[PDB]
């Protein structure tokens, strides 16, 4: 019960979403190309504005937004195992749209 | 009582102090002292104990004090390691189990057709400095039913006895007590429970309720302190317990416990030895002859 | 392992300890000070009331509350939130301005709507005249201070030694010396008028001496948190006392059993 | 010593050194007889072997060997077998400190940790259990009550604190006995003090004419008539 | 600028006098912010 | 009898004349005066008990008789003899702070002050 | 110089230090390396005793340092566990002790009838981590009189020897020792408790006497770093102590502690080397003596 300043506390604040992004229950497996978006959200700091109790309801409806939309783009990536400038734009506009939740 | 690996010297003291208590006249005390050799010091409860279940088969009730089971698995240790077989967990042999239970189910409370026989134990440890963790303690416990556990921390801050009530249970040794002894300790047992979680946290809330329990709770933990080697008598221990159960110790405060109680008993015999009569041969309690003694309690308790 | 994880821990144990001893110490050095200023700053507010008693006394409200930005101080910071939030419930509309760091964070979470001013490293700092006159001079315009007709501060008053029980204080108006009905006893002229220019000195005056037994019964209440941080820190100690102990014994008897069982073969 | 009781009737006071190498020498023999060593590495005879020997020393029907021992635990530790063994046939405990001698105090003998299982109404007369530990609960408050006038300051007192504190600091000195042995360093006659007068001197600290003579003068004095002297002489 | 301001300012300029302690110095010393707020939103702190 | 109080220190008085300049012209109180409000001006004071002088350098304050012959006194300074000349340089750094330029009350207030040191 | 469980090449470095500083023409390495087998390695201290011995029987004297004895214990384990004696304690042997206790009885200063000679001894002894709670530690620690106990956390810190003053005791104390330098350096032993004791005060805000003790203390532990391999005679020691005692070293600098202590003594050996000789020989400090040295002490601080 330190006394935190705000440069210590982006990295506190940064981590526990992080922490929350790595969470998994038991039985329920998914593939590669849908494991690539969800960690560019929490390392390029999509989820240190969403709010840490609602990471898990934002990671399963961000999944649901992309299967309806962007299917195209998750092709892409399975079958070309690499995502080019054109796959990073994409990707980046598509978890800036749902950065609401 | 068994005395194993005790001094020689103890032991000649204890066997005076029973005959000037005059006591002794029914009483027997075994040695195997710690300058007699560990095989003797190994059969010793076992030789007693068969002594002990002759009173036993007669159907007539006996006690038998083992003490201390702790020098009974050294004792049985040393024999064991000089005979070749190798060390258990803890450095004691892992067949000293079997010592302690077969020894201990020689003590049990027989039925009607064996004459309503029995023989009690207390079996006397000596602990490793509180710690639960050690085999031999472990044994006899879970073979038993019943602890007696005893702070040495409380012993030094002036309670005597030192009988810590937390980690001391009774699971079927609690159909032991008559009616009146029943009524009178009500829910004691359950308060000083609440007790120890009120104090845990007086180093949150601080309340009257809270605070009221914990006065009750200390002035109730004075008031278990008796002079030793002069136990008070049961039925002159019956209304003492009342009063404290029924919450009486909020208008005497701490220093003044112990001169309340001889003044509280010498009052209640004088006024009325009728209640006493009562608990010597009865020994139930009625609400009629409870409410004359919470009567006569609050008394004393003004003036 | 068992025997070098008990060990390790005992390592902490001990800096946290000798950590806040450490801290018990400079804690009493600043202490000494604390309480030397404090019985001056006392003694300047008395002038104040002595006047206010004789004149009989007159006094929407303001707020104020006194603790540092450091933290480990004992519940000052919470208590003192709590005797501020009792008056933000005899009237759920009063404005808090909050004088340290420690005590903005809590206020802010229950009433997010409110906080117009506030003012950080002065729990860093002792309670000096330069900071209560800035803090004063910007109260007026920001807070429209003395058309208010009730003000408060709260601090800590460190009644005695083991001791801190929060308490709060009435700093008097504009309003008051105008109407009170003993205004008339003490002359002046229309050459200068006592309300706008000793409102004004003695919001500040005031505010110093509840910021030095604030402070004092703070750094007080912290002396006393981090000694009974030692008396709970020793039975840890002596509890990985025994557990090292058990340690011990259980690797030296199956260390021989080992080698007893390769003999044997 | 057996002889001197047994067929002299005389009483004889034996020391004996370091009970920790006793444990380890019988730990080394067992070991190349081919016995096995127990528990914490020592000796399978440990208790067998202590036994005989402290039922050796005992009061006799002519005469007494009594023995006062040296305790040296194994690296700080107490829960070990061979002190708990010691433990049980010792009645009293001396401990001698650091912290005592560093106030040119001997007696190093520690008040609070010096106990007997001995010490009670019942064997040392009723009289002497109570003034014994009157004595001792008077250190004992002292020693709480300087923990926290050290934090706060020592301006805290009351006329009632300060009472408790005064008579603790005239036993404090008062402990302090020359020794005949010592006697050179002390450059004071070494006294003794009997049994029954003892008592009736820490008697007379606890009824007070005691409670203003000087603290500087219970420094090397024996019993209660002579520091008289020594008062006289700080003073004049 | 209020009266009291005014006087921090006379006794800082009292002190500018050929005597002083430690304690006056710091009197008058202040290496301190304040954090300007209104609403939770906040314009940014400046110097007090 | 009469005060001084100061955050830093604290002045315990008795007085017969105390004697004072205030934002009316200069005020003087000798046994009990009739009460008056006059805030304290950057003053020098001086204090008479018998024919005994005592003096004090005072930085302005608030002087308040109150009747039963006691006057209080605070201020943020306020010893005469104590206070003791950069002052004058002082000055030079406020005149060139004006010219870019509170800086202005400052050097007001610097100028009262050197008035009335040279009093002394 | 008894080398146990050292190799080859560790001797070569000692061997070329001794050389250099012409210290070969007394010294003798007995050697018993690690390569060499475990008994030749168990039987080197006891050898190298002899060599002593024999010095020490003729009324003449002599120093043997057993480097490491840790090691010997280990050889012996080896030996032990081959002919099959089962191990005490952390499984080394269990009559270690009577090995290690053997040897060190031979370090001692004989009678006037024995000639007057000596073997003086300084054993070595390595531990893990510093654990001083294992079998071969604890052993020797009371069979000897006297430890010197290196802390990690000093030999990092520069301060080379790493020597930590609480845990180093001497048990014979003074008995032999010069009385002009253990006159100066009383006081050098209550000072250093006492900084160590606020050295945990300033992990901040201090009182002026404590601050006081910090300042002074620096200056006294600074002096106590002494280079490796730099002898120092008496006649030497006696001055510097004195200095940082009196308080001259106060004015002094940390950067010119180092400096400052060798231009000292050559101007005190210039001015005046007989008060120097005087300190050898009486190996005493008289009121004549220390007037001059203080004045000489006095005006050098100055410039």
């Amino acid at each position: 019960g330190s006394d935190l300043d705000a440069s210590t506390k982006q990295t506190l604040v940064r981590g526990e979403r992080l922490t929350q992004l790595l969470k998994q229950n038991q039985y329920s497996p998914l593939a590669t190309e849908e494991q690539v978006p969800l960690i560019y959200a929490g390392v390029n700091g999509h989820l240190d504005g969403i709010e840490l109790s609602r990471i898990g309801e934002f990671e399963s409806s961000f999944l649901s937004y992309l299967k309806s939309n962007h299917n195209e783009l998750l092709t892409e990536i399975r079958e070309k195992g690499e995502l080019s400038k054109e796959l990073l734009a994409s990707l980046k506009s598509a978890t800036e749209s749902f950065v609401a939740t | 009582y068994v005395a194993v690996g005790q001094k020689r010297s103890t032991v000649a003291q204890l066997v005076q102090t029973l005959e000037q208590h005059d006591a002794m006249k029914y009483s027997i005390i075994v040695a195997a002292t710690a300058s007699e050799a560990a095989p003797l010091q190994y059969l010793a409860p076992f030789t007693a104990a068969s002594i002990g279940e002759w009173f036993r088969d007669n159907g007539k009730h006996a006690l038998i004090v083992y003490d201390d089971l702790s020098k009974q698995a050294v004792a049985y240790r040393q024999l064991s390691l000089l005979l070749r077989r190798p060390p258990g967990r803890e450095a004691y042999p892992g067949d000293v189990f079997y010592l302690h239970s077969r020894l201990l189910e020689r003590a049990a409370k027989l039925s009607e057709k064996e004459g309503s026989g029995s023989l009690t134990a207390l079996p006397v440890i000596e602990t490793q400095g509180g710690d639960v963790s050690a085999y031999i303690p472990t044994n006899v416990i879970s073979i038993t039913d019943g602890q007696i556990f005893l702070e040495a921390e409380l012993f030094y801050k002036g309670i005597r006895p030192a009988i810590n009530v937390g980690l001391s249970v009774s699971r079927v040794g609690s159909a032991a007590q008559v009616k009146a002894l029943k009524q009178v300790a009500g829910s004691l047992k359950l308060f000083l429970a609440q007790y120890r979680e009120v104090a845990a946290f007086a180093q949150s809330d601080l309340d009257a309720s809270t605070k009221q329990t914990l006065v009750r709770g200390e002035r109730l933990t004075q008031l278990l302190k008796q002079n030793q080697y002069s136990p008070l008598a049961t039925e002159e221990q019956v209304p003492l317990i009342y009063a404290g159960v029924n919450g009486h110790l909020d208008g005497i405060e701490l220093s003044r416990i112990g001169e309340f109680e001889s003044s509280f008993l010498s009052y209640l015999k004088s006024n009325h030895n009728e209640l006493l009569t009562e608990i010597r041969e009865k020994g139930e309690l009625s609400k009629e002859l409870l409410a004359s003694l919470k009567s006569a309690t609050e008394s004393f308790v003004a003036t | 392992a068992t025997l070098k994880e008990v060990e390790m821990r005992l390592k902490s144990i001990k800096n946290i300890e000798k950590i806040t001893k450490t801290m018990k110490i400079v804690a009493s050095t600043r202490l000494s000070k604390a309480e030397k200023a404090k019985i001056s700053a006392k003694k300047m507010d008395e002038a104040e009331q002595l006047f206010y008693k004789n004149a009989e006394t007159k006094n929407k409200e303001l707020i104020v509350a006194i603790t540092s930005d450091k933290g480990l101080c004992g519940s000052i910071h919470s208590q003192l939130a709590k005797a501020v939030r009792r008056h933000l419930n005899d009237q759920p509309n009063a404005d808090i301005v909050t004088i340290g760091d420690k005590i903005k964070m809590q206020l802010l979470r229950t009433h997010p709507n409110n906080i117009k001013l506030s003012i950080n490293g002065i729990g860093k700092d002792a309670p000096t005249f330069q900071e209560s006159a800035l803090i004063a001079d910007k109260l007026l315009s920001v807070m429209k201070a003395g058309t208010y007709p009730k003000i408060s501060i709260f601090y800590n008053d460190p009644v005695s030694s083991l001791s801190f029980e929060p308490s709060e204080k009435p700093i008097f108006n504009a309003k008051t010396i105008e109407q009170s009905p003993s205004f008339g006893k003490f002359e002046i002229d229309t050459d200068a008028n006592v309300p706008r220019d000793l409102f004004e000195y003695t919001l500040a005056n005031q505010m110093l001496t509840a910021m030095a037994q604030g402070y004092a019964a703070e750094i007080s209440a912290r002396r006393n948190a981090m000694d009974n941080a030692s008396k709970n820190a020793g039975d840890m100690i002596n509890r990985y006392s025994i557990l090292y102990n058990r340690t011990r014994q259980a690797v030296i008897t199956n260390e021989l059993v080992d080698i007893i069982t390769g003999a044997s073969s | 010593a057996e002889y001197f009781r047994d067929e002299e009737g005389q009483d004889v006071l034996l020391f004996i050194d370091n009970i920790f190498r006793f444990t380890q020498a019988g730990s080394e023999v067992s070991a190349l007889l081919g016995r096995i060593p127990s528990a914490v590495g020592y000796q399978p005879t440990l208790a067998t072997d202590m036994g005989l020997l402290q039922e050796r020393i005992t009061t006799t029907k002519k005469g007494s060997v009594t023995s006062v021992q040296a305790v040296y635990v194994p690296a700080d530790d107490l829960t070990d077998p061979a002190p708990a063994t010691t433990f049980a046939h010792l009645d009293a405990t001396t401990v001698l400190s650091r912290g005592i001698s560093e106030l040119g105090i001997y007696p190093a003998v520690d008040p609070l940790d010096s106990k007997s299982r001995l010490l009670d109404a019942a064997v040392v007369g009723q009289e002497h259990y109570d003034v014994a530990s009157k004595v001792q609960e008077t250190l004992q408050t002292y020693k709480s009550l300087q923990d926290i006038i050290a934090i706060l300051g020592m301006d805290e007192l009351s006329e009632q604190d300060k009472l408790t504190v005064e008579r603790a600091r005239k036993i404090q000195r008062f402990l302090s006995q020359p020794f005949a042995v010592a006697e050179v360093f002390t450059g004071i006659p070494g006294k003794l003090v009997r049994l029954k007068d003892t008592v009736a001197s820490f008697k007379a600290v606890l009824e007070g004419k005691y409670d203003n003579i000087p603290e500087h003068a219970f420094y090397m004095v024996g019993g209660i008539e002579d520091v008289v002297a020594k008062a006289e002489k700080l003073a004049a | 600028i209020s009266y009291a301001a005014y006087l921090n300012v006379a006794a800082q300029a009292i002190r500018s006098t050929e005597l002083q302690t430690a304690s006056v110095l710091n009197r008058s010393q202040t290496d301190a912010f304040y954090t300007q707020y209104k609403n939770a939103s906040e314009p940014t702190p400046i110097t007090k | 009898k009469l005060q001084f109080a100061l955050p830093h220190e604290t002045l315990y008085s008795e007085v017969t004349q105390v004697n004072l300049p205030a934002k009316s012209g200069r005020i003087g109180v000798l046994a009990n005066h009739v009460p008056t409000v006059e805030q304290l001006l950057p003053g020098v004071v001086e204090v008479m008990e018998g024919s005994n002088s005592k003096k004090f350098f005072i930085s302005g304050g608030f002087a308040t008789v109150q009747p039963d012959s006691q006057l209080c006194v605070t201020a943020i300074e306020a010893p005469l003899e104590s206070f003791s000349e950069n002052i004058k340089n002082l000055l030079a750094e406020a005149k060139k702070n004006v010219s870019s330029s509170r800086e202005a009350a400052e050097a007001a207030i610097q100028v009262e002050v050197l008035e009335n040191l040279q009093s002394v």
